[PDB]
């Protein structure tokens, strides 16, 4: 009724189901969809599908999934300090994590059910998007130790390439990914 | 928090404590603002004294450099040791420690202790007094900045 | 401690015992100031108004963890002889400290 | 459960004409009787005091005591943070007045005090504050009763 | 019983009344009587009563009352500034409206029901008091725009004349208004 | 049921018993036994037993008990500010009260039922511990008034002497008490 | 609803001789098994521990671990409000001990640790704290077991 998930029907349902997809009214008001609360949700079928994933998608897919989950957890942890001290007090390493978490939230989790292309997404397309995001994060992490300012990293034009990747069709996506990886590598090579 | 009467009473007690804390913080902020406005007047007075201390020392130095000779002043300045006894003591203000500046320069280290170039020696005295007036301005400003940031944090 | 100003008053301060630097442009002022910030030594620096308007605008990312040294603006030779009202500086300072800018 | 919103206290407030509330903090500090002046209230007090009954300075003295105690209990909590050295010259008067009030006017023990003795003690406590700062009391009563020291009653308080 | 207006009887009364005179305990604690909270109170009969006011009291009554309402609104908007700094350390225009609001609050809204002449007040007396306050505010605004000191205006005995206006008897009030409405002009003309 | 003190059985029991020893779940969670909630507990037999304590234990024992209760009340009062602005914002004279309250809670009120010696405690041993704690508090306050910082007071080795007086045997306590009493006097004299 | 005050766990706790309570917060961080030590309780622990049964230093080590973990958990709520940069050294030590405890003692995976290995890890974690702060442990056991390094167990 009121979003109160202590009501008897929800509590009786949670004792037998194997997956729990919790929705949030806070994300729905800001038009963030599918508005899945990734902190309260869980799935008990993840450990059994790993042999299927390791031969049907890629051998390193669970590692990338765990890395994405760890990045989301670190962003959620840093968001308390962000709103209790202000974004100016954070160090550049934490600013990079905050920005990468924002990029992940805007470009991978968000999906449009009415768009003619974004309504459907294959497993390999999501794998490519995760690879691009993790490669960008690794390059930006390497650039921090070299003394590159965080403002120089963020104003790079390769950020828009990652954001627009989910709108590419399935037939054109491998050509997009193959060029985008080299674009990321060259863009982080050309500085400092 | 499960719904019980004891939990409800605890929550109401927490609300009362929060309101009392808000009132106490408002009183503390008022006291900090009063101290800030007390300090800003002394800051203005120190700065306007530093202005005259700069002006008269500059005039004396210009007169000494003009009518004793630039060579005489340069030769006098060639035997002046640089200051090394700069001291930065610390003092507490509202739970924060701030530096206070002072120097321990011995006067007799300069060449020609008898002032045959009298105007040059007077200019040296004027510049020493200029530094001894500047340190007060520095201390007052470094206190004022910390008081301002404490007011910001309380707000 | 060191003072960066015109060469006439730089060596005049050196007559008292300070390390006076003769400079007239903001680029050399920024370079010398960052050299003094990165090195260990004295904690008080006086800068003329003709070189740097705000001392924090050059160490906004350098002195946030080591704010102990004092960077102070000072009046030049020409400015001191003609004089100015220090109430404008305090009016700027109160705005930079409490934000409201209204003061009486 | 020390709850003022319980039905038994709630329905009592609709019928009665005031309340006297005991304080647990005063009880734990050793004060007997632990009557708390600030939350207490008497509705019909104005009809029983004045001229021709008890004394004419009753209402103004009571109001001044209430206001001064309310100021003192508020200063006392800020003392714990900002310290006594940061206070003004009158905040230290109010802080001492609150302690003297709690130690003398309330903590009376098993004594039997008439109204005249209680008013004398109240005027002795009000003498600690500077003359003319008693805004709630007119100057006519101030010129007649202000000035007595508490040490004259401290021989046998 | 709870103080707040969320009690069911108050909520049910809220939907069927045309006027609402909310009393506040803070004004009662400060001995400000009547304790009518002018921020939380409202009335829905003003527009219908406007034709009657302009014919029986004075032609300029509604606009002059709206000026008083706007002045009271302006004084409440500066309270967040007086929370930090003292009222004396403000701009001349900011000080003038605060003093005018204090004058209104302590000399027009306040009444004593137990007093012989402060328990009743007709419409003409209130209109005259408001007109005097408006004239004083306008002359003080002109003087502030000419750059006069604030303390030279607060020293004037006009403050006592307006302050005692509520205690003037009904039969003696026209002479008092006739004296004051030109005494204010004479006091303001004597200044530099 | 559920630890709710508003249970009708508890409410009926509250009106007929002379002593009420309320227990705390939070103290039992952190293994602080006997876990008696000091704020909620009370006893009505304190005044009647006072003539017996003067004859059988010590002449000044009720005064020491009242001083300990006053210190606990003062410590409880200051905890409303520690939760607000942190412990470091308090003055040294209040940090001393906080540390003395912590000392009392850790050393006097705590008791281990399964220990060989701490399972039983006579009245004179508790009186000696209370006397030691009050003497230490008075000497610490006297040192604070002389300008000694609180950090070096808390680091004195006599603190370990007080904290392990629980496990001293009953027959060995009269010597330990006299040694610790001389050490308390000696420690605060050479320090300042 | 993760509710300990529900009638079924409440009536279960009054009959049984203890409980083992799992924590969802520890589960969300990848810790297995996610056993919460503070709500857990064993009523019959004192019968099966001590000299001649497991070792002479079991109960004191358990109590010291409980107190130190409670102190760290309490300090976490303080740094959630005032920030970690204003901490002293002791609060920082307790805060680091809590994280080391959660990362090493609770989190063990599928391995079968013996009692001696678990006691060795417990003494290694207690070595991070100052020796004088171990109030609940007798000095006889401290002189025998204190000083172990954690890097000699986990690399």
């Amino acid at each position: 009724p009121g979003g109160d998930m202590s009501e008897p029907v929800t509590q009786s349902t949670l004792r037998i189901v194997g997956a729990f997809w919790r929705l949030d009214a806070s994300l729905a008001f800001r038009r963030h969809f599918p508005a899945i609360n990734w902190n309260g949700s869980y799935s008990l079928f993840t450990s059994a599908l790993d042999p299927w994933y390791r031969e049907n998608v890629a051998e390193d897919y669970p590692e990338l999934r765990d890395a994405i989950s760890e990045l989301l957890q670190r962003e959620a942890g840093l968001q308390e300090i962000v709103q209790l001290v202000g974004p100016d007090a954070l160090q550049d390493a934490e600013r990079l994590v905050i920005e990468v978490g924002r990029i992940i939230r805007e470009d991978f989790l968000q999906q449009n059910a009415y768009h003619e292309v974004d309504a459907y997404c294959s497993m390999k397309k999501a794998y490519g998007i995760m690879k691009m995001i993790l490669a960008f994060y690794k390059e930006a992490e390497a650039a921090i130790k070299r003394g590159v300012s965080i403002d120089e990293i963020l104003q790079l034009p390769v950020l828009e390439r990652i954001g627009r990747a989910r709108y590419v069709s399935e037939e054109e996506f491998p050509a997009y990914f193959e060029e985008a990886m080299k674009e990321i590598q060259g863009a982080f090579k050309a500085l400092a | 928090v499960s719904p019980t009467r004891m939990n409800l009473l605890q929550r109401r007690g927490q609300l009362r404590l929060a309101q009392k804390g808000v009132d106490l913080l408002k009183k503390k902020r008022d006291a900090l603002v009063a101290e800030f406005f007390g300090l800003v007047r002394e800051a203005m007075e120190a700065r306007k004294a530093l202005d005259q201390a700069a002006k008269e020392a500059y005039a004396a130095l210009l007169l000494a450099q003009a009518f004793d000779g630039p060579e005489v002043v340069a030769g006098a300045a060639l035997g002046v040791p640089p200051l090394e006894g700069v001291e930065a003591e610390v003092e507490n203000v509202w739970g924060s420690k701030v530096p206070r500046l002072k120097a321990t320069f011995p006067d007799g280290a300069l060449l020609s202790p008898v002032g045959t170039p009298a105007y040059t020696l007077e200019a040296s005295r004027a510049f020493r007094r200029y530094a001894e007036a500047l340190i007060r301005v520095a201390n007052t400003e470094t206190r004022l900045k910390k008081i301002g940031e404490e007011i910001k944090k309380t707000t | 401690m060191a003072v960066i100003a015109d060469p006439e008053t730089a060596q005049g301060f050196r007559l008292a015992g300070l390390e006076g630097y003769g400079a007239s442009s903001a680029e050399e002022a920024q370079s010398l100031l960052e050299t003094l910030v990165e090195r260990g030594g004295y904690a008080l620096v006086a800068v003329d108004e003709a070189l740097l308007p705000d001392p924090e605008r050059a160490v906004e990312r350098l002195m946030r963890g080591r704010d102990l040294p004092v960077l102070l603006p000072i009046a030049g030779l020409k400015e001191a002889f003609q004089g100015h009202d220090v109430e404008g500086y305090m009016r700027e300072l109160v705005r930079k400290t409490i934000g409201f800018d209204i003061k009486l | 459960d020390d709850d003022r919103t319980h039905p038994i206290p709630d329905l009592t407030g609709y019928i009665t004409e005031g309340q006297i509330q005991l304080s647990r903090e005063l009880h734990r500090k050793g004060i007997y009787p632990p009557i708390d002046p600030l939350p207490s209230l008497s509705r019909l007090m104005n009809n029983g005091v004045g001229k021709g009954k008890t004394r004419e300075d009753h209402k103004q003295v009571s109001d001044q005591l209430y206001s001064a105690y309310a100021n003192g209990v508020d200063i006392r909590k800020l003392v714990a943070i900002i310290g006594e050295d940061a206070l003004t010259e009158n905040d230290r008067r109010y802080l001492q007045f609150a302690d003297a009030f709690e130690r003398f006017f309330i903590n009376q023990g098993q004594q039997n005090r008439s109204i005249e003795e209680s008013l004398q003690i109240a005027w002795a406590l009000l003498s600690m504050l500077p003359q003319g700062e008693l805004k709630r009391i007119s100057k006519d009563h101030i010129g007649k009763y202000y000035g007595q020291k508490l040490e004259e009653i401290w021989g046998a308080p």
